[PDB]
RNA sequence: UUCA
RNA sequence: GAGGAAGAAGCCCUUCGGGGUGUAAACUCCUGAACCCGGGACGAAACCCCCGACGAGGGGACUGACGGUACCGGGGUAAUAGCGCCGGCCAACUCCGUGCCAGCAGCCGCGGUAAUACGGAGGGCGCGAGCGUUACCCGGAUUCACUGGGCGUAAAGGGCGUGUAGGCGGCCUGGGGCGUCCCAUGUGAAAGACCACGGCUCAACCGUGGGGGAGCGUGGGAUACGCUCAGGCUAGACGG
RNA sequence: GCUAGUUGGUGGGGUAAUGGCCCACCAAGGCGACGACGGGUAGCCGGUCUGAGAGGAUGGCCGGCCACAGGGGCACUGAG
C-alpha cells in the first residue's frame, strides 16, 4: 500500500509544488501521555491547484525531485487557515530565542 | 515533575566516574619508578608508608603503594601497577603488584602469599 | 576430588551423626558417640547464637555433606530444581536421590556413599544392562541397576550384598539379592526420606 | 503453643552528670504459626528483663492473619512512618522471601509463601510495625463479602 | 542457480546436515531459502534422513540444482521414483 | 474550574467517607452516573440518585460503612478502603483486554471505560474488551 | 598541644 | 574404598589434672586412574561403470586427514592439593612475636606491651584443579523514581508580574472514527531463549519436535473516554 | 540558526531505473526549539549480560545487513 497521508498546505511558493504539514498522534513510549508530532512533506501539484489552508491527502509517489516523493492525491476540506496560522506563529517565535529577542 | 515535564525533559542518566585512570580501564598498567619516598598516614594513624612515583605506559605519573613487609624498589625500577586505594594516604589510588617485574615478592611470607607474589616454600 | 579427608569430623561440626562411613558410623564409634561437639581446639566451649545466615549455611552444609558432592554440582542441581515446576525444594532432593552413585548405596551394593561412588567409577555397576562409571548419572524410573557380570563374583560385593538378604529397602526402589540387580521404581517423596535436613533453609540460603 | 522470636536488641544510652546511663531495648515476636502473631518492644535496665518485658507485650498485641494456604489473600503495601513494606502472595514452593525482620513476623504468623520488599527507611522498629499493620489489615473474600452486602 | 545442498549443523565429530534450498553463493552454513530435509550420516537415531518430497519436487521443478550427495539422500526418499 | 470531574467525584467520595458522612453531592454528568451504577452494583455505596441542589443537577451519593467497633477508636471499617484515579488528563491510560489488571486478587475492582460502555474489570473481560482504565476501587 |  | 585407639610420634594449647590436630596417620584387607598387550570404528555412498532408455529403477567399483584415535576385551600400580579467609558486615580463635613501629585495611576501622584485625604458628571456616586479585557491566540503588521519589526547617518554589508557544479543559445531543478497544489475516529467517523427547556411558555439546509474542501491513467491527466537526446550555470566566 | 545545486520548475545529459545524480536557463525557495546547523562518540541487528519487572548495559564468537582493503581520486572490462 502506497502510504497516503493527510495534512495542511502551508506554502504555495513553489512552481508545481506545495508543503504539506502532517500531524501524527501517538502515546509516548515510556511516559504514556499521548503526544503530538508532525512533519512537512513536499507534495507534487502539477496544475498548481491546491492552495494554503487546504487539507489534502498525500500519497507515496515515484521520485520527482531531491525532496519530492509525494504527489497530492485529493482534497478534503479547504481554506482553513487557522492551521496555517498556528504553523506560522510558531515559526515566528524562532526570531526571539537566540542572541536578540521578540516581544509577546 | 509533571508527566508533561518528563516528556519535555525526561530523566538524566547517571554516569559514574572511574577511580582508577590507569587508562584503558585495563586490569593493570606498567611504568618505571621516578622516586621511592615514604609518607606519613593521616587523621589518627602514624607510620612511614612506603610509596613510589611511577611513569606509566598509559602516559601518566602516579604515586603507588608498595604493600609488603619490606621492598626493593629504586630510582629506575619497572613495576606493574594494579590500583587499590589506601585510606591513610590521600593521593595513593594504585597498588604496586609484588612479584611482577622488578618488584620482588615479599620473602619469608607464609600466609597471604598469592598476594605479595611469593612462591610456595616446600615443607621439608 | 570428592572431599577426601577427616570425615567423622563433618559429622560433629554439624552436631548430628552423618553416615559418611556406614559400618562404623553405626556401632559405638562414629565419634558422635562421646564426642558430638564440633571439631577443633575450641569445639568444646559453648557457642554464641548463630546468625540466621550461619544457621542457613550449616544446613546446606549438612545436606551437601550427606551426599558427598561439590558445591558446584550441588548448586547446579538446586538451580535445575529451581527451574522445574512443583515445590522446587523436595524436587531438589528428588534429583539428589537420583544420582547413580547414591542409588548404588541406597540399594545396598555399597556400604557408604563414598564406597558407592568408587564402585561406579571402577565400572563395577550396570544400568539397564550397559556399564556406567558416572556417579552423577541420573537414574530415571524403571532403570535396572545391576552389578557388573564380571564384578558380581567380587569379594566385597558378596559381603555387602549378603547383609542385604533380608534387609528391607526404600519404598521407591526394590532389589533382587539373588541376581544382584535392582530397580528404580520412582523418585522419592519428601515423606519417603528421613533426613536431618530442613530443605526449606537450603532454599533460603540461595535466595539470599 | 506460642513461639517467641527476638527481632533485635539494642543498648541505647541517656547522658547524665557523671556519665552515660544505659538501658536496653528488645523487639520480639510471638506466633502460633497458626495464623496468630504479636509484636512486642520491651525496654529495661538489663537485656533479659527487656526481652521478658517484650514477650509479655507481644501477647498483649496479637493479630489474626487470614492465611489462604501458607500465603496471604491479597497484595498489600503499608507505610509506617518513613518505612514502607510490600506484601505480595506467592504460590507454594516459593518460601518466605523477606528481610530478617518481616520474615520473623511472617514465619511465626505461619506464612510459608510470600514475596516482600522493604522500601524507605529500613528501620527495624518501624518495619516491624509496618508489617504488623499490613497483616492486621488483610481482608478476605468472606470479609469483603459481608462488608459489601447491603 | 539455486541449490539443494547440505548445510552443516551439530558439533565437532557430531555432523548433522540440513538439506536446504539456498542460492549457490551463500556460506554453506549461511542463510538458506528453506529447509527441506535433514541428514545424520552416523545414523545415531533410527530416523537419520527425512525429506519433504512434496517440496524437493517443487524446487527441482523450478531450477533448484542438487549436489551429487544432496541428490543421493533425496533419491532414498524416492524424490525421483516414478513407478 | 474542574480539570478532572471524575477525579473530583472519586475524591469527594474519598473525603466524605473519611469523616463518615451520610450522603454527599457531586455535580451530575452521565459519565459520573455510569461510574456510580458500578459502585452501587458492586456494593461499595449504599446507592445514589439525582437531585437539584439550587437548580443545577447533582447526585447524592449515599455512602456505606461497616459496624461500630471495639476498644478505642470505634469508628467503622470503611467499605471503600481505597478509590484511586488511573487514567488522567495529560496521561491517559488504556489497556488491551489482555492487560486489564486483577485488583487485589479479585477482592477489589477496576472500573474502566470501553467502547461497549463502562464496565468492571471482569465485566469488560467477560465480553473481551478493554479501554481507558478509569480507576481502581477496593 | 596530638591519639584513645 | 572399608576397617583401624578412649587414641602413637610430632606440633599447638593448659587453670598443667587435661584438651586439640583425630580414625587423621601407622597397619590390615578390597578396588585399580596411570601404564602394558590384543582387536579396532561410524563418519562413505555418491560422481563413475554395466543393465535398462546417458530416465525410473537395479547392480558394481573407488575413496578416511582425523587415527591406530574413540570404543571393546585382558593385564595392572594406592597413585597431584592447592588458594583465600577467621574484629563487624560475614561461615571460622588461641599462643607468641612485635610496641602509632613494622604493617593491615572493601566500608566501618586495627597497631602507643596482654593485638581474635600486624607477622608467624596451631586450630578453624569456605571453595577445590583450582583459589584469590585488579579492571569493566547490571544488581541491591524506588540513589533520575514510567512502574517508583521529592522541594517550610535536610539538596530543591523561579524576586514579582504580563503573557507567546505548548500542556490541560464544565454540562447536553448529533456526524465523523484520529487516539483507544475487538475479530480476522500477512509479516515476525536460521541460531539463541522456554518445553518435550532423543544422540555421545552422563553432562557440557548436539539433533528433532512443540509453544510463543510485541511491533508493523491489510480487511472488517465497536464508539464509552480522548480528538474533531455541528448545534444547544449556564454552574467556570468575563461584562452591566 | 543553517542553506546559493541551496528548494522547486522547464529542457537536457546520464544509468537497468526514479532523482539537482550532473548540466543549461527560470523561479525564490528550502530546513529549524516535535532541536536545524555545529562539536563529541559509535558500524546497525538477530542476540548477549543483568533485573521481579519496567529498565539498564552491550553487540566478542555464530547468522543477516553495511562499510573498508596503506591514505586520496578515477574509470575500464563485465550479468554483476
Ligand atoms: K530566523
Ligand atoms: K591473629
Ligand atoms: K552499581
Ligand atoms: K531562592
Ligand atoms: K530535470
Ligand atoms: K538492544
Ligand atoms: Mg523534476
Ligand atoms: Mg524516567
Ligand atoms: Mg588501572
Ligand atoms: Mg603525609
Ligand atoms: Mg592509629
Ligand atoms: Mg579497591
Ligand atoms: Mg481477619
Ligand atoms: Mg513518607
Ligand atoms: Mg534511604
Ligand atoms: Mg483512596
Ligand atoms: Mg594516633
Ligand atoms: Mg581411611
Ligand atoms: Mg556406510
Ligand atoms: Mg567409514
Ligand atoms: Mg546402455
Ligand atoms: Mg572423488
Ligand atoms: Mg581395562
Ligand atoms: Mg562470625
Ligand atoms: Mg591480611
Ligand atoms: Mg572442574
Ligand atoms: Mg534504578
Ligand atoms: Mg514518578
Ligand atoms: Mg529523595
Ligand atoms: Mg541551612
Ligand atoms: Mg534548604
Ligand atoms: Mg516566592
Ligand atoms: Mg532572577
Ligand atoms: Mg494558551
Ligand atoms: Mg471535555
Ligand atoms: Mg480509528
Ligand atoms: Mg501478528
Ligand atoms: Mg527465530
Ligand atoms: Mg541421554
Ligand atoms: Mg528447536
Ligand atoms: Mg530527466
Ligand atoms: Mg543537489
Ligand atoms: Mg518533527
Ligand atoms: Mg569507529
Ligand atoms: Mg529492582
Ligand atoms: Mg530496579
Ligand atoms: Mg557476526
Ligand atoms: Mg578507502
Ligand atoms: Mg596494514
Ligand atoms: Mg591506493
Ligand atoms: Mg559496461
Ligand atoms: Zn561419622
Amino acid at each position: 500500500p502506497k502510504k497516503v497521508l493527510t495534512g495542511v498546505v502551508v506554502s504555495d511558493k513553489m512552481q508545481k509544488t506545495v508543503t504539506v504539514l502532517v500531524e501524527r498522534q501517538f502515546p509516548h513510549p515510556l511516559y504514556g501521555k499521548v503526544i503530538k508530532r508532525s512533519k512537512k512533506y513536499l507534495a507534487h501539484d502539477p496544475e498548481e491547484k491546491y492552495k494554503l489552508g487546504d487539507v489534502v491527502e498525500i500519497i507515496e509517489s515515484r521520485p520527482i525531485s531531491k525532496r519530492k516523493r509525494f504527489r497530492v492525491l485529493r482534497l478534503v476540506e479547504s481554506g482553513r487557515m487557522d492551521l496555517v496560522e498556528k504553523y506560522l506563529i510558531r515559526r515566528q517565535n524562532y526570531q526571539s530565542l537566540s542572541k536578540r529577542g521578540g516581544k509577546a | 515533575p509533571t508527566i508533561n515535564q518528563l516528556v519535555r525533559k525526561g530523566r538524566e542518566k547517571v554516569r559514574k566516574k572511574s577511580k582508577v585512570p590507569a587508562l584503558k580501564g585495563a586490569p593493570f598498567r606498567r611504568g618505571v619508578c621516578t622516586v621511592v619516598r615514604t609518607v606519613t598516614p593521616k587523621k589518627p594513624n602514624s607510620a612511614l608508608r612506603k610509596v613510589a612515583k611511577v611513569r606509566l605506559t598509559s602516559g601518566y605519573e602516579v604515586t603507588a603503594y608498595i604493600p609488603g613487609e619490606g621492598h626493593n624498589l629504586q630510582e629506575h625500577s619497572v613495576v606493574l601497577i594494579r590500583g587499590g586505594r589506601v585510606k591513610d594516604l590521600p593521593g595513593v589510588r594504585y597498588h604496586i603488584v609484588r612479584g611482577v617485574y622488578d618488584a620482588a615478592g615479599v620473602k619469608d611470607r607464609k600466609k597471604s602469599r598469592s598476594k605479595y607474589g611469593t612462591k610456595k616454600p616446600k615443607e621439608a | 576430588g570428592r572431599y577426601i579427608g577427616p570425615v567423622c569430623r563433618l559429622c560433629r561440626r554439624e552436631g548430628v551423626k552423618l553416615y559418611l562411613k556406614g559400618e562404623r558410623c553405626y556401632s559405638p564409634k562414629c565419634a558422635m558417640e562421646r564426642r558430638p561437639y564440633p571439631p577443633g581446639q575450641h569445639g568444646q566451649k559453648r557457642a554464641r547464637r548463630p546468625s540466621d545466615y550461619a544457621v542457613r549455611l550449616r544446613e546446606k552444609q549438612k545436606l551437601r555433606r550427606i551426599y558427598g558432592i561439590s558445591e558446584r554440582q550441588f548448586r547446579n542441581l538446586f538451580e535445575e530444581a529451581s527451574k522445574k515446576k512443583g515445590v522446587t525444594g523436595s524436587v531438589f532432593l528428588g534429583l539428589l536421590e537420583s544420582r547413580l552413585d547414591n542409588v548404588v548405596y541406597r540399594l545396598g551394593f555399597a556400604v557408604s556413599r563414598r564406597q558407592a561412588r568408587q564402585l561406579v567409577r571402577h565400572g563395577h555397576i550396570t544400568v539397564n544392562g550397559r556399564r556406567v562409571d558416572l556417579p552423577s548419572y541420573r537414574v530415571r524410573p524403571g532403570d535396572e541397576i545391576a552389578v557388573a557380570e564380571k564384578s558380581r563374583n567380587l569379594e566385597l560385593i558378596r559381603q555387602n550384598l549378603e547383609a542385604m538378604k533380608g534387609r528391607k529397602v526404600g519404598p521407591w526402589l526394590s532389589l533382587d539379592v539373588e541376581g544382584m540387580k535392582g530397580k528404580f521404581l520412582r523418585l522419592p517423596d519428601r515423606e519417603d526420606l528421613a533426613l536431618p535436613v530442613n530443605e526449606q533453609l537450603v532454599i533460603e540460603f540461595y535466595s539470599r | 503453643d506460642f513461639e517467641e522470636k527476638m527481632i533485635l536488641i539494642r543498648r541505647t544510652a541517656r547522658m547524665q552528670a557523671g556519665g552515660r546511663r544505659f538501658r536496653f531495648g528488645a523487639l520480639v515476636v510471638v506466633g502460633d504459626r497458626q495464623g496468630r502473631v504479636g509484636l512486642g518492644f520491651g525496654k529495661a535496665p538489663e537485656v533479659p528483663l527487656a526481652v521478658q518485658k517484650a514477650g509479655y507485650y507481644a501477647r498483649r498485641n496479637m493479630v489474626e492473619v487470614p492465611l489462604q494456604n501458607g500465603t496471604i489473600p491479597h497484595e498489600i503495601e503499608v507505610e509506617f512512618g518513613a518505612s514502607k513494606i510490600v506484601l505480595k502472595p506467592a504460590a507454594p514452593g516459593t518460601g518466605v522471601i523477606a528481610g530478617a525482620v518481616p520474615r520473623a513476623i511472617l514465619e511465626l504468623a505461619g506464612v510459608t509463601d510470600i514475596l516482600t520488599k522493604e522500601l524507605g527507611s529500613r528501620n527495624p522498629i518501624n518495619i516491624a510495625y509496618a508489617t504488623m499493620e499490613a497483616l492486621r489489615q488483610l481482608r478476605t473474600k468472606a470479609d469483603v463479602e459481608r462488608l459489601r452486602k447491603g | 542457480m539455486v541449490k539443494i545442498r547440505l548445510a552443516r549443523f551439530g558439533s565437532k565429530h557430531n555432523p548433522h546436515y540440513r538439506i536446504v534450498v539456498t542460492d549457490a553463493r551463500r556460506k554453506r552454513d549461511g542463510k538458506y531459502i528453506e529447509k527441506i530435509g535433514y541428514y545424520d550420516p552416523r545414523k545415531t537415531t533410527p530416523d537419520w534422513l527425512k525429506v519433504d518430497v512434496e517440496r524437493a519436487r517443487y524446487w527441482l521443478s523450478v531450477g533448484a540444482q542438487p549436489t551429487d550427495t544432496a541428490r543421493r539422500l533425496l533419491r532414498q526418499a524416492g524424490v525421483f521414483r516414478q513407478e | 474550574m474542574l480539570t478532572d470531574p471524575i477525579a473530583d467525584m472519586l475524591t469527594r467520595i474519598r473525603n466524605a467517607t473519611r469523616v463518615y458522612k451520610e450522603s454527599t453531592d457531586v455535580p451530575a454528568s452521565r459519565f459520573k452516573e455510569e461510574i456510580l451504577r458500578i459502585l452501587a452494583r458492586e456494593g461499595f455505596i449504599k446507592g445514589y440518585e439525582r437531585v437539584d441542589v439550587d437548580g443545577k443537577p447533582y447526585l447524592r451519593v449515599y455512602l456505606k460503612y461497616g459496624p461500630r467497633r471495639q476498644g478505642p477508636d470505634p469508628r467503622p471499617e470503611q467499605v471503600i478502603h481505597h478509590i484511586r484515579r488511573i487514567s488522567k488528563p495529560g496521561r491517559r491510560v488504556y489497556v488491551g483486554v489482555k492487560e486489564i489488571p486483577r485488583v487485589r486478587r479479585g477482592l477489589g475492582i477496576a472500573i474502566l471505560s470501553t467502547s461497549k460502555g463502562v464496565l468492571t474489570d471482569r465485566e469488560a473481560r467477560k465480553l473481551g474488551v478493554g479501554g481507558e482504565l478509569i480507576c481502581e476501587v477496593w
